[PDB]
């Protein structure tokens, strides 16, 4: 039923509907099905420095002798300061997204300088480092987090902080290369009803849907909403799961499939 | 012991989710880097036809440079509807596609770019339109480049067709530059009820001005992309959009001066 | 005698034949003597889509346990387009080049997203990525196909059409690694004396020399004849082959030594 | 089931190898994009020689600015000869040589723009020369590059030594962007019967003029490539090409105004 | 045998370590290549403070433009300071560390660009800066660009802070370029005694004047890094460097005319 | 009509003769923006239609 397809891809334009529906009822290839993507924060893991780095370089060590690892950061609090800034002159948000994939990228580097005598690199393009991947000895990956939406950005409804940031830029790349497993490594046990740092009355949450978790009406969430309204529009990645890596084990037994901390299911 | 280190800041401890604690600092309308730039975006539809629809074009552009200040973003045509074709067939995802039409544009450009080096004129690629603009176009008057904005390996899911695309990317930069006007040029009058291209070309009938909402609540095809649409909703500097037809001599001049010659978008901005 | 050499470079001009006969007489050095070169021609086969491509995916992940594989790319019909386009606005064999070069680019990413999960990359540096040639486990590379001449390209005697493109690219980057064999995947058994989709009283050559090629006067041929002078140029690779990669099997063959389909000499 | 998806055009269905199907489409002569560029070879043995040839050298074009837009490509010289003899007592091929050359060019480029840096010049790179050469005109005058061509690894095979080489990648470019005059300097009033500076010097006679033929049927050696009398051949706005001394002072300045004080090579181009 | 294929050069055979034997030649003093060039290096505790300094000094610069040629490179601040500190807790060397600085400093120098581009000024990366400053500043007024140099991975060990951080990079520059003056911008009115922000601001004297030796020699805090006063001992054309605060305006526009509004040192050239 | 304006009489007389200018825009100087924007052809005043006629 192809020849409807390219006979409509010549004549009509990509937003006629019929041409999205016989789009739709494509074929589906996944680049890494056996790979696993992880988002290490900056804010919330690098920014504290060796007591939570050197573990998790350990467990990361550790787990790529049996997973494929792309490993994602974030930018953390210099991201903050810089956004702070520019805010502060007028500035939108695409340079901001220009300045916090920086941040992103020297944090990787740091992260990558620890891996570099377990055999795992840096790379620019993730997702086709294929040598890395197929390989044992390295099995594992270390890119940015941040998305190349530079100055392309999707402004806010609301002001000039970007909206889609190193959480979607990880989560992203693993709907598109296919991949099996999302993790978010981060400084909490998981998903709450509020901020604990700030509410200490805030309760936590095992499992959840985006529907769910709108209805909630969260002021706060430990993760990007815009990333909610992407994994319910995603195709091969429909769930993701929040775990703390200060907690020993913990990144460990998820990506073993075992349940940690909160999962965030599309449906 | 192993608490954060924060650098101290307005925006420090925050997560930039909570609305409230950052439109204090983030919150206030931004600023115009650009505001004396002028964004084309020609159609690939458009450069397909070529040298019957180039060279006049060409010219016009030509008798352009000495009024504005222009960036001149091409698009991608047909060629990317083949690479979509294969990659389709081949099952490939929309995120893998997306470069490969962007390619298409900058090929598109760096063809009218050739035809008007005689004048100054040259393709810049997308990091030198990000950090270099300003001085590429103190030396000379006009720049040409590429509208397929650069979601390459991370662009949206949800449709196995790219929903950003040179319309979308023309628009970011223009909204992000708070340039004083995007301009778009297509192979038609302007936007219709339906394609007169198609079977329903007799029901067809032009709309002289609309605004992005009346739009994307249709269901209808569209000579622009939807997710124009959505991101008109969100701009902050420009106010209304022209849609005209390059084959028809001396309408892009008018309207880069502001006359109705084609279809007008009104986006969600409030004048002053 | 390199002493002579020496002391010719330094004074004589490099037209001086005494000198390129002195030059002549050095040593030969080949840096990927166990390589194998394949040509994947666009409008041959990418262009047919899933039903020719993932064959040869099969065959390529077969074979790289085997061969040490660099694989070409081929532009294909958008490439015949952008010289349309070009040609009827006047614009030079540069220009066109250019533009091609992209082309074969893109043909490439989309080879290198299925060989991505196999191990096989996408490289700009065919024959200097020695990391992957030498894993038994990758054992091979994608690349584009044509050659760096974007706009330095010798134009043809009439017309602006570049005369070297992907064949040519392909075929001197064996030339110059030394490589063992070079092999042009198309969409017919082997070279014939017309184009057999226009004729079909056409006949088959299983193998013919440059000299004998030149004499039969071909209208249109199944590779660039520019190729023939490189060929007949050349010291390493003397012969090349041309198979049908719609033909399940002819890859194996080939690369094996086997006489699948047409084999052109140099002599 | 597998048969090709073609985007329509009129070479679709085509090897381009058959002349009589592309003829109707690109057999026509093509245009200028820098009909108004002036280019300008250094040969490295010039550079070679220091600051005793450079400076005056330096003085001449800082007085040919105002007057023409120049792209200065400059030469290798006698480091290429040295990396040579090294790579062929390794036995390298020649695609591994060339752009060890290549950057001797470059390196010697990168020299005289520092030197002219004052006047606004510098050294642009291969990549910006193809694209991003217009712009960088209208901004100064003069621009500095590399005259050997990227054939760096896909050098043609024959000899091992690179046959395409400094002038021949300055010819290819003032031919594909139709300048209006290519100017080669060299360490010697121009072309001879033989090499003045060898042994068979007392039998050189001058050649005021000749044709790319007449070389090229010939046999001996050069200030140019060989290379440079086969697309001379094939050139389609070239029509003649000069030689000159610039250890004379005026003489490159002459040349620019279409003075005959050195050698005179013709194209086989035709005039009107 | 195996013997050394030479290049005949006077440096042949050379180590480049015995003096004796390279004065000759390279015991000259150099030129500069941009005399006309002034350099304004902004420190990133300025930057750090935002609009409240950024606005006056954006509108300072927009009136220095048309008076002189600007190279303006920015410097890191605090962001550099947590990167350190992090750094230092993962134990990586110093030379891990010279670049996540240098990326502060690119940042800040994005920021101060975009706030400039409606006046066509843009940010180069030090690769441009290096060989095309002169086109790019040809083509408009000014430049941004960042202060610490490329020593990123090779920066000199002793200690775990990278010595070599934007003053340095500045002034390098600079005396390479042969500029015409280098400028300091800080926080504070110029050099002290003593930090008057730190405890012993009671004891802090200022200093109007003072040479570089009479700085090395002493001990204690500066808002300048010890090696530029290690490199101004190597200097060959600046022979000084005033030190002005931004926070108070025309204290710039003066010193980029001599004014002596800060802090002057003096380096080790002696002039005519 | 008749009456006072802002402008000449003249002028319309003129305007009746023109060539080339097919409207021109009155617009107050007093008020930030609106000379811009008439610039970029906004209508933040008013617009007077010559005689010629456009294609
Ligand atoms: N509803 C919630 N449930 C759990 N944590 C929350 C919630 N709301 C806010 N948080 C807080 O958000 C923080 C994580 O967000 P943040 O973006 O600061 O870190 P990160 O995303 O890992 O770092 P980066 O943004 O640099 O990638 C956690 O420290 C957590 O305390
Ligand atoms: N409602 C509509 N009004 C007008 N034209 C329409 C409409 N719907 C579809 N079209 C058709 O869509 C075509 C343009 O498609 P498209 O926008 O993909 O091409 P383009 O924008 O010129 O190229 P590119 O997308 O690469 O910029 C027009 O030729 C037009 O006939
Ligand atoms: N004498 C001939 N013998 C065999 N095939 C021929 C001959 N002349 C023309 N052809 C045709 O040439 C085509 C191959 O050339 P073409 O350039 O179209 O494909 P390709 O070179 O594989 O793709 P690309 O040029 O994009 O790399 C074949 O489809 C074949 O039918
Ligand atoms: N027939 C000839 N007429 C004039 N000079 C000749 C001839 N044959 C050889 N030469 C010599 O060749 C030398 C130039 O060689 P070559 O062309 O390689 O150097 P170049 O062109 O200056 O440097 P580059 O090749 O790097 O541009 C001249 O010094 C000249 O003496
Ligand atoms: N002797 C001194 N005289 C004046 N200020 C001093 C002295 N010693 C320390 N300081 C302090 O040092 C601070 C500047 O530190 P530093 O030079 O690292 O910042 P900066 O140069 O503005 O930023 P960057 O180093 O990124 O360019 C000033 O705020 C000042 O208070
Ligand atoms: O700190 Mo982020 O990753 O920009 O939200
Ligand atoms: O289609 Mo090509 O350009 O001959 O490889
Ligand atoms: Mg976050
Ligand atoms: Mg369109
Ligand atoms: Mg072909
Ligand atoms: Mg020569
Ligand atoms: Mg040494
Ligand atoms: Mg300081
Ligand atoms: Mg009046």
């Amino acid at each position: 039923s192809t020849a409807e397809l390219e006979e409509l891809l010549m004549q009509r334009s990509l937003t006629d509907p019929q041409l999205q529906a016989a789009a739709a009822a494509a074929a589906d290839f996944r680049i890494l099905p056996d790979a696993t993507v992880i988002k290490i924060g900056g804010q919330s893991v690098i920014d504290r420095g060796r007591a939570a780095v050197y573990p998790l370089v350990d467990e990361i060590v550790a787990a790529r002798k049996n997973h494929k690892l792309l490993i994602g950061t974030g930018a953390g609090t210099r991201a903050r300061h810089l956004y702070s800034i520019a805010a502060g002159l007028g500035l939108p948000a695409g340079v901001l997204a220009q300045l916090g994939s920086s941040v992103a990228d020297q944090n990787a580097a740091m992260l990558g300088q620890l891996l570099a005598k377990h055999g795992i690199p840096v790379v620019g393009g993730a997702g086709l480092s294929a040598v890395p991947l197929s390989l044992a000895e390295v099995n594992a990956v270390v890119f940015s987090g941040m998305p190349p939406y530079k100055l392309w950005m999707r402004p806010a409804a609301e002001g000039v902080i970007p909206p889609y940031r190193t959480d979607a830029g990880c989560f992203l790349l693993a709907e598109q290369f296919g991949c099996k497993q999302m993790i978010f490594v981060k400084d909490e046990d998981g998903l709450y009803t509020a901020n604990p740092k700030t509410s200490k009355d805030a309760t936590f949450i095992p499992r959840i849907s985006v529907d769910e978790m709108k209805a909630k009406g969260l002021h706060d969430s430990i993760l990007e909403f815009p990333v909610l309204d992407l994994l319910q529009s995603a195709q091969h990645v429909r769930e993701v799961q929040v775990v703390n890596g200060l907690v020993p084990g913990n990144l460990t037994r998820a990506l073993a499939g075992e349940h940690v901390g909160t999962i965030i299911t599309a449906s | 012991t192993n608490s954060i280190k924060h650098v101290i800041s307005p925006l420090a401890r925050q997560t930039l989710q909570d609305r409230d604690l950052t439109r204090p600092v983030a919150g206030k309308r931004p600023i115009r880097l650009l505001p004396w730039l002028q964004v084309v975006k020609i159609g690939g539809r458009v450069m397909d036809r070529g040298a019957d629809a180039i060279l006049p074009l060409v010219e016009e552009l030509r008798k352009l440079l000495p009024e504005h200040r222009l960036l001149i973003l091409t698009g991608a045509g047909v060629r990317a509807r083949h690479v979509f074709s294969v990659g389709l067939d081949l099952g490939l995802p929309v995120g893998s596609l997306a470069p490969l039409a962007a390619s298409e544009a900058g090929q598109n450009g760096h063809i009218l770019a050739a035809m008007l080096a005689s004048e100054g004129v040259s393709y810049v690629e997308h990091p030198t339109v990000a950090d270099q603009l300003a001085i590429h176009l103190s030396a000379t008057r006009a720049v040409v480049g590429s509208a397929f904005p650069p979601y390459h390996h991370h662009e949206f899911p949800g449709s196995r067709i790219p929903p950003h695309r040179a319309d979308t990317g023309a628009f970011l930069l223009a909204d992000a530059f708070g340039a004083a006007g995007l301009t778009i040029v297509e192979n038609v009058d302007g936007i219709y009820t339906a394609d007169p291209n198609g079977p329903d070309r007799g029901q067809a009938r032009f709309l002289p001005e609309t605004s992005a909402t009346d739009l994307a609540k249709s269901e209808g095809p569209l000579p622009v992309d939807r997710a124009l649409l959505d991101v008109m909703a969100t701009a902050r500097h420009i106010e209304r959009v022209q849609v005209v037809n390059g084959l028809v001599p001396g309408r892009l001049t008018a309207a880069l001066r502001g006359e109705h010659v084609g279809t007008l978008i009104r986006t969600g901005v409030r004048p002053a």
